[PDB]
C-alpha cells in the first residue's frame, strides 16, 4: 500500500533466503496449532489432534507451500494486491467460507516464523516492512468477499 | 484459563529469558512502535528515538511485570490488580492496543528463543499474553 | 461490570421491546448481513434473502436468548453456559462479530424505542450487550 | 468510498435531511455518555459528570455541530476523503493525541443517532450505506497518523 522503496527492498531482500516450501508449512502448521479452531476448514486433512500430529502433517506440509507461494507470487505485484488476490478472494468467500479475519491470524504467524528463521537479521524496520505486507494480503484477499 | 501444560511451558521459556527480559521488553516496544504507529499516541511524552533511554527504562517494568505474572500464574488478576486499575482508570488504553504487544512481545522471543519457540510453547506463550492482557483490560468497564 | 441502573436501564429497556423481540432480533440479523457482509460467512446454509423465515426464525432464537439474559442479568454466565459451549465449541465465530452484532442490535433498538432511547440507557445497553459477548467468547481457549 | 451510485443518493439524500445542530451535539454528547473515557480529552468542557450535565454543556454541543460539520463537508468529496482530511488527520495525532480507535466510536454512535431520528426512514440499506461512509471518513482521519 505503502511501501516506501526501502522497506520494499528490505523485503525482497529477505524473501530471496526464504525457503518457501519449509516456510509455508511451518506458518500453516503453526497456525493450526496456535489458533486450533482454524482446524475447522481442514477437517479432511486427518490427524491434527497433536502439535506433531499437524507439523509433520503432509497434507498440512503441501497445502502451506501451496498457500506461501500464492503470497510469494503476490510480493511480486506489490502494486496490485487487490487484482492479483482477485480470484482467490471469490474463492475464499464463494467456497471455502472462510472469515477473512482468518487471513490477519496468518499474517502474524508468518510474522513470527521470519522472526523464527532470520533472528537478529529480522530487525524492527523489517518487522516494520513485512508488517504492511501481510495487512496488505489480508485485505487483497478480502475485497471480493460480500 | 492456561491449562498445566501452558503453565509449565511459559515457566520454562520465560525461564530462558531470565536476564534479558528488560532488553527484550524494550525491544518489542521499538518493534511495537515502528510496526503500528498509532500506539505511539500513548507516549507523546517519551523520546522514542532509537536506543531511547526512556524506551529502556519503559521495556523493563514491562518485562518485570511479566516475570511478575509468570510468578503468579495462579493468581494473575490479583497479581497484577495493581497493574489493571492504572490502565483502566489512568493510562485509559484501548484494548486493541494489548494485541498489537503480545504480537510484537511474541515476535520478539522467536528471534532470540529459536530453540524453545516451538509450537507447543508459541501456542502456549500466545495464550498467557493473551491472558495477561485480559487482566489489564478488565476495569475499562 | 454491569451497575444496578445498568441492570435497571436495560430491563426497561428490554420490558418494552416486549412481543417484538423476534421481530428485532430478525431486523437486527438483516441488519448486519447487509452492513458488514463477512458475518455472512457464518450461514452459508441460509437463504439470507430479504424476509427469509431462516432469517426470521434466526431472529427469533437469538431474540429469546436476549430475553433470558436479562431476567438473568445476575447470573449470565450460567444462564449463557450453552450458548457459549456452542459458539465457543462448535460455531466457533470469531469474536469481533460479536462487536457487529451487537452494534446492529442497538440500531434497530434505537430505530424503534425512540423516547426510551436515552444517552444513558443506550450506555447500559452497550456495556450489557458488551457484558453477552463476554459471556459468549470466554470459553474460546 | 466503494459507495454504489444508488448508495451514493441514499446517503446524500438523508443527510439533505439532517438538523446538523441537533444531529451534531448529541452524537458528540452520546460518544462521551457511552464511552466515558473519551473525556479524557474534553477536560476543559466542564461537568461532564452526568448525562444530563454532558448532554447540556454547551461546549459540548458546540463542538459537536463543529464535528458534524466537517464530516459534512466531507460526504461532499467521497472520492476523497483522504486529501480532505489529511490536514485534520495531522491535526488529531500531533496536537490532539487521539488514538484513530476513538474515530471509530464516534462513527458507530452517529449511525445510532442517525438510527434514532428517521426511524423507519433508517432502512438496513441505507444503514448499509452510511456504514460505509462512517467506515471511509474514520479511515482519512486515520490515514496520516505516524
Ligand atoms: C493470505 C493468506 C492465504 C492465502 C494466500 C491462501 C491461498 C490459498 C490458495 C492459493 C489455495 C488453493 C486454491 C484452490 O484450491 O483452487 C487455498 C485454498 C484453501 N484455503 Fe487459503 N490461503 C490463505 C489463507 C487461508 C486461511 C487462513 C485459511 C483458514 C483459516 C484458508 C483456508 C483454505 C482452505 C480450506 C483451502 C482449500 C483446501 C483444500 O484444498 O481442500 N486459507 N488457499
Ligand atoms: C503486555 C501488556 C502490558 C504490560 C505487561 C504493561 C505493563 C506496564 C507497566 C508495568 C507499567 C508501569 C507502571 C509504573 O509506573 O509503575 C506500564 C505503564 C504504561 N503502559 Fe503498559 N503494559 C502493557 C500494555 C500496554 C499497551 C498496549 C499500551 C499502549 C499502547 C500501554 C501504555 C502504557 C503507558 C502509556 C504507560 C505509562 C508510561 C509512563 O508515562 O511512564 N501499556 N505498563
Ligand atoms: C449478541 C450475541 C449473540 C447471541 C445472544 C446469539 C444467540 C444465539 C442463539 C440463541 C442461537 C441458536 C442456537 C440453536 O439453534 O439452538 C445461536 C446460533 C447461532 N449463532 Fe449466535 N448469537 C450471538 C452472536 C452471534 C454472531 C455474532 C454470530 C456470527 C457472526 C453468530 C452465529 C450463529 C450461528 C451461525 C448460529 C447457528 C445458526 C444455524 O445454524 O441455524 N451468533 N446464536
Ligand atoms: C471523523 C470524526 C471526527 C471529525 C470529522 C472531527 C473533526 C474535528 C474538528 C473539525 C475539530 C476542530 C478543532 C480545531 O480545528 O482546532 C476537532 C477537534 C477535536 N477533536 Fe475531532 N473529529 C472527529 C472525531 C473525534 C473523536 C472521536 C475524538 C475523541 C474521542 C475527537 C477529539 C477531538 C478533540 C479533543 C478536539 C479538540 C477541540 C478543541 O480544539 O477544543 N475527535 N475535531
Amino acid at each position: 500500500v505503502h511501501l516506501t522503496p526501502e522497506e520494499k527492498s528490505a523485503v525482497t531482500a529477505l524473501w530471496g533466503k526464504v525457503n518457501v516450501d519449509e516456510v509455508g508449512g511451518e506458518a500453516l502448521g503453526r497456525l493450526l496449532v496456535v489458533y486450533p479452531w482454524t482446524q475447522r476448514f481442514f477437517e479432511s486433512f486427518g490427524d491434527l489432534s497433536t502439535p506433531d500430529a499437524v507439523m509433520g502433517n503432509p497434507k498440512v506440509k503441501a497445502h502451506g507451500k501451496k498457500v506461501l507461494g500464492a503470497f510469494s507470487d503476490g510480493l511480486a505485484h506489490l502494486d496490485n494486491l487487490k487484482g492479483t488476490f482477485a480470484t482467490l478472494s471469490e474463492l475464499h468467500c464463494d467456497k471455502l467460507h472462510v472469515d477473512p479475519e482468518n487471513f490477519r491470524l496468518l499474517g502474524n504467524v508468518l510474522v513470527c516464523v521470519l522472526a523464527h528463521h532470520f533472528g537478529k537479521e529480522f530487525t524492527p524496520p523489517v518487522q516494520a516492512a513485512y508488517q504492511k505486507v501481510v495487512a496488505g494480503v489480508a485485505n487483497a484477499l478480502a475485497h471480493k468477499y460480500h | 484459563m492456561l491449562s498445566p501444560a501452558d503453565k509449565t511451558n511459559v515457566k520454562a521459556a520465560w525461564g530462558k529469558v531470565g536476564a534479558h527480559a528488560g532488553e527484550y521488553g524494550a525491544e518489542a516496544l521499538e518493534r511495537m512502535f515502528l510496526s503500528f504507529p498509532t500506539t505511539k499516541t500513548y507516549f507523546p511524552h517519551f523520546d522514542l528515538s532509537h536506543g531511547s533511554a526512556q524506551v529502556k527504562g519503559h521495556g523493563k517494568k514491562v518485562a518485570d511485570a511479566l516475570t511478575n505474572a509468570v510468578a503468579h500464574v495462579d493468581d494473575m488478576p490479583n497479581a497484577l490488580s495493581a497493574l489493571s486499575d492504572l490502565h483502566a482508570h489512568k493510562l485509559r488504553v484501548d484494548p486493541v492496543n494489548f494485541k498489537l504487544l503480545s504480537h510484537c512481545l511474541l515476535v520478539t522471543l522467536a528471534a532470540h528463543l529459536p530453540a524453545e519457540f516451538t509450537p507447543a510453547v508459541h501456542a502456549s506463550l500466545d495464550k498467557f499474553l493473551a491472558s495477561v492482557s485480559t487482566v489489564l483490560t478488565s476495569k475499562f468497564r
